[PDB]
């Protein structure tokens, strides 16, 4: 029904500087790989799932697409909680990422880990917009931060980079405390449902 | 049947891990060993 | 204006839910001083853009909240700041009492938190206990108790891999204290240079801070001669960063005392604790001849001819000419310069020693002989090219 | 210090890397090395290539896959079994963001330093088109070491 | 006809290097190259292959670590 490749990417800033939320928090991401991975790759066919890095210790591919999550679980170690962060940088590497993988010509799609309003530049996220919309490239946006975090450059991102219908964003607000980080995004657009075309 | 499931699926992972690792070396080990074998005798160990 | 019993006490209820684990006695403290003013170990977020002297009621208090302190802000505050911040509390009462919190409690820290590189960053969980090591023999008794523990900090420096530099220089902080009150700043200039000298990343300080760190370095090139010359420190931003008065000039008075040669000029802004060294005025004449010395390479002679007579460093380095002979003995024999001199004509050739790294009409000679390297080409060049 | 022996061959095939995809100056090529690095003189017995991206106008932007290098290992398993990853090189006279921050993603698969080579495409000027040298800190330092060039009986022949 | 194979100077000193160590001990390898029947012949690149038990058969070559050399070999023009 939907075929894409998903490539998850690790952002920090300032406002990660809270580790728990309700009894953990960063934790939590890692035991997520393994429902994202299993209802996307062993659901169908033709899924593969990336992940990258381009804020915190260093904007590098901690692991490409491959066959099993353990080589993404391998990736989020050794991964700085709190440190710089660059938003231009994290769409390139993901372009360079997608551009070199198996089942060309199909649809694209980023998934993006947000805790903070990512305040860099307006012109430089326009320039970006539509280089990824040439290439069918899908930006999922997720927030945590503080509570909810928005009505700033993070949401002009969303609405600027939209020229078609469902092969762009789709956003999800994260409830802080005991909540089930892998439900929300299961429940989501993200795995599955609508993006496929 | 909740804290020991999660550090379970690790172990369980990492031990296919060294399965395909082992399962490549058991072709190699098998293959590599001349099946001919030649008598010899060592003079000093 | 209240950045603890405000500011931190209304932040604290924001971050974390609500509260990081608080112990009735947080909102005690913070209304025993009142308006008093004592911050006293602002506890992480305030503690980071707020610095505090008075001496702390709350040191054993935050210990059992380092486990709040990472999922709250950062795990930086512990090594950066709180127990490691306890030097600038200044309180004798202190002294050997921190083995409990400054070494003991970090070890408890160190089976659970980080247990090897830590997380996050890189470097906690080395310079917490390693700072404290050499710290413990650096009061009380005398220092050469504290130098047999210098060398275990230098061994784990180079097993240990740290991305910031402020933990190696760190370590060369504590070497450098060990020369502090010991003669033979030489070693003490030496160990100085490590800890700040060329680095702008590293070693990261305030304002009255540069001004004490540039007092050990006045202090340190008094007594010799090593590693250039008071004009070294003029490039690098040293010199430059302090202030000219309060007895910090030294540094500027023996840099243009060696071409005026009047003693008495820096003499009347010291004390007489280090005038009635004559190490002072013995390693000062050799600067005034080591600027005629790196003269001797290319400077006037185009011709490339090495020549320094007695004369010309005589009235340079305010001597009389039959000391001259026993100044040259006591150079070589000490170690700072090779060579030989003339005795019949009177004459000095050199041997290899330390340029500096000065520039203008040094680079201009250094140039020119370059093109008479390029004048040759024109000329020996040509002539075997064609043959 | 330490000593870099290269094979002829290395230099050879790193040259020849440029002109068949006619490589402008905005892309850069990188590649690793194989020999023993336990010694203090470096031999340098294989090279190979890798899939490098990176943008011109941007330092920050540059893609290294480590699990190519993975299947490429397991194959010289079956091959030459002294043969371990001594460190890698790269295209082009200029150091940038995106060359000096790729050097720690090789430490992870070598166990000494990882030699550094930087190779000119263009072969402008004297000899030694790669020069040699080494990762060393006080900022990354990188110093000059010794370059000759050395091969076995059968490839001098 | 029979082809006349023009081997580079690259590809020359590989193959002598790759099948150098040891009298008795076999290895083999793979070439790449593009050319056209009769005439055009030439070659490439050429790199070892693993060995299996076998030693030189048809079995010992290796897809699985072929197709990775693929993507490798694109980059700089070594794919063929």
């Amino acid at each position: 029904m939907v075929l894409e490749a998903t490539v998850l990417v690790i952002d920090n800033s300032e406002y990660s500087r809270n580790g728990d939320f309700p009894r953990t928090r960063f934790e939590a991401q890692i035991d997520s790989v393994e429902f994202i991975f299993q209802a996307k790759r062993n659901s169908n066919p033709e899924n593969t799932v990336g992940l990258i890095s381009g804020a915190g210790a260093n904007p590098r591919v901690l692991s490409t697409f491959t066959a099993e999550f353990g080589k993404i679980l391998a990736g989020l170690h050794d991964t700085q909680i709190e440190g710089k962060l660059h938003m231009a940088t994290a769409l390139q590497i993901a372009q360079l990422t997608l551009k070199h993988r198996q089942n060309k010509v199909q649809h694209q799609r980023i998934v993006a880990f947000v805790c903070s309003p990512i305040s860099d530049s307006r012109d430089e996220l326009i320039r970006l917009a539509k280089t990824l919309k040439k290439n069918n490239v899908a930006v999922d946006i997720i927030n945590f931060g503080e509570i909810e975090q928005n009505t700033e450059l993070l949401d002009e991102f969303i609405a600027a980079v939209n020229n078609p219908q469902e092969e762009t964003s789709h956003l999800l607000t994260v409830t802080p405390g005991p909540r089930l980080l892998y439900e929300n995004i299961a429940s989501s657009p993200i795995i599955l449902e609508e993006g496929s075309s | 049947i909740r804290i020991f499931r999660s550090e379970l699926q690790r172990l369980s992972h990492e031990n296919n891990v060294m399965l395909e690792k082992i399962k490549d070396n058991k072709e190699k080990i098998k293959n590599n060993r001349q099946l001919p074998y030649l008598v010899a005798n060592v003079v000093e160990v | 204006m209240f950045n603890n019993h405000e500011i931190d006490t209304i932040l604290s209820t924001l971050r974390m839910e609500a509260d990081p684990s608080l112990h009735p006695l947080f909102e005690q403290f913070e209304k025993f001083y009142e308006e008093k003013l004592w911050f006293q170990l602002s506890e992480s977020l305030t503690k980071f853009f707020d610095d505090a002297k008075s001496t702390p009621l709350r040191l054993r208090l935050y210990d059992n909240f380092v486990s709040k302190f990472y999922d709250k802000i950062n795990q930086l505050s512990v090594v950066k700041y709180l127990l490691a911040s306890l030097k600038d509390s200044k309180d004798f009462d202190e002294s050997l009492k921190y083995l409990d919190d400054l070494k003991a409690q970090f070890q408890e820290l160190d089976s659970k938190k980080q247990r090897n590189n830590g997380s996050k960053d890189h470097g906690d969980g080395i310079l917490l206990i390693d700072s404290e090591i050499a710290r413990t023999y650096l009061l009380k008794n005398d220092l050469v108790k504290a130098r047999d523990l210098l060398d275990d900090l230098e061994k784990t420096l180079d097993k240990k891999d740290s991305i910031p530099l402020r933990i190696t220089n760190s370590f060369y902080s504590t070497n450098s204290q060990y020369f502090k009150f010991k003669n033979d700043f030489n070693s003490f200039y030496y160990t100085s240079l490590l800890y700040l000298s060329t680095l702008e990343p590293s070693t990261s300080i305030t304002l009255a801070e540069r001004q004490q760190l540039a007092y050990d370095l006045s202090i340190s090139a008094l007594l010799g001669d090593k590693i250039y010359n008071f004009g070294e420190l003029l490039h690098h931003p040293i010199m430059e960063t302090i202030v000219n008065d309060s007895n910090y000039d030294w540094l500027f008075q023996l840099l243009n005392a060696l071409t005026v040669g009047d003693f008495d000029k820096f003499d009347s802004l010291i004390k007489v604790q280090i005038s009635k060294i004559p190490i002072l005025a013995q390693h000062e004449s050799f600067l005034r001849q080591k600027i005629c010395l790196m003269t001797l390479i290319e400077t006037v002679f185009v011709k490339n001819i090495r020549m320094l007579s007695f004369e010309d460093i005589s009235k340079a380095t305010h001597l009389p000419k039959d000391n001259v002979e026993h100044l040259v003995m006591r150079a070589i024999s000490l170690g700072l310069l090779k060579g030989s001199i003339d005795q019949v004509n009177e004459l000095v050739t050199i041997s290899w020693v330390q340029p500096r790294i000065i520039s203008g009409d040094q680079i201009t000679k250094m140039k020119d002989r370059l093109v008479e390297w390029n004048d040759q080409v024109e000329k020996l060049g040509k002539k075997m090219e064609a043959r | 210090h330490e000593k870099v022996t290269i094979a002829p061959l290395v230099l050879l095939s790193a040259l020849d890397h440029y002109e068949r995809t006619q490589t402008k100056e905005n892309k850069r090529c990188v590649g690793v090395i194989l020999g023993d690095a336990n010694s203090s003189t470096i031999r340098v017995t294989n090279s190979f290539a890798l899939p490098f991206e990176e943008d011109e106008k941007n330092s920050d932007v540059w893609f290294l896959d480590h699990n190519y290098i993975e299947n490429m290992n397991e194959m010289c398993k079956k091959i030459n079994a002294k043969e371990k990853l001594i460190g890698w090189y790269h295209s082009g006279p200029k150091l940038r963001a995106s060359d000096l921050k790729i050097n720690e993603l090789f430490k992870k698969y070598t166990q000494n330093n990882p030699l550094l080579l930087i190779v000119d495409v263009k072969q402008q000027g004297v000899g030694l088109p790669t020069d040699a040298y080494v990762a060393i800190e006080q900022e990354k330092t990188f110093l000059h070491l010794p370059c000759t060039i050395e091969a076995e009986e059968a490839e001098e022949i | 006809t029979k082809e006349t194979v023009y081997i580079s100077s690259i590809a020359l000193l590989k193959m002598l290097k790759h099948g150098r160590a040891g009298v008795p001990m076999e290895v083999m390898g793979l070439m790449l190259g593009e050319f056209v029947d009769d005439y055009t012949v030439n070659v490439v690149d050429v790199f070892a292959m693993p060995q299996s038990g076998t030693g030189v058969s048809v079995e010992a070559v290796d897809d699985v670590f072929q197709a990775k050399m693929m993507d490798m070999l694109k980059q700089t023009g070594r794919d063929q």
